[PDB]
């Protein structure tokens, strides 16, 4: 992808989960959601149905 | 004092090791957790 996200020991989990997103933000989840493949099983079934 | 010097040996060596680790390890106790591997920074140790 477009990321050049980059997991360090210099912060905690839960830091890096604060320092991570803030460089990047939310266009990065929007990737997340779509690696995820939900949303396709969504249209999946529905269009079966 | 037995050996006369830290490295003038391999037994002496494991002196100047034990030596210089037991007084690392003290000097630099309060830096050093018990199991979990501590992560530490410039900011975090004050290093400018």
């Amino acid at each position: 992808t477009a990321f050049r996200v980059s997991v360090n020991g210099y912060e905690t989990s839960n830091e890096n989960y604060v320092r991570i997103l803030s460089e990047w933000g939310i266009p990065l989840v929007d990737q997340l959601i779509h690696d995820s493949g939900i949303e396709s099983f969504r249209s999946g079934i529905g269009l079966y149905l | 004092a037995e050996e006369g010097g830290e490295n003038k040996s391999e037994r002496a060596k494991q002196a100047n090791a034990l030596h210089l680790l037991l007084i690392g390890f003290e000097q630099n106790r309060e830096r050093i957790n018990t199991v979990q591997n501590s992560t530490y920074s410039m900011d975090q140790l004050n290093f400018s």
